[PDB]
């Protein structure tokens, strides 16, 4: 899957 | 639309972008995968993360 990377 | 990047992103799949601060985005799209849009840099096209971007209006 894909995470929502952080700033 | 077009976007700008604020915060630099290195790709982790083959199908994301590498981007860098300042850079533009051509022919931004909205995807089904939530937090993420596909667009065009330096000839290439593959997705990178909203939230490391700018709508440019």
């Amino acid at each position: 899957p894909l995470p929502r990377p952080r700033v | 639309v077009d976007y700008i990047v604020e915060y630099d992103y290195d790709a982790v799949h083959d199908d994301e972008l590498t981007i860098r601060v300042g850079e533009i985005i051509r022919n931004v799209k909205k995807l089904q995968e939530e937090g993420w849009l596909e667009g065009e840099l330096n000839g290439r096209r593959g997705m990178f993360p909203d939230n490391f971007v700018k709508e440019i209006k």
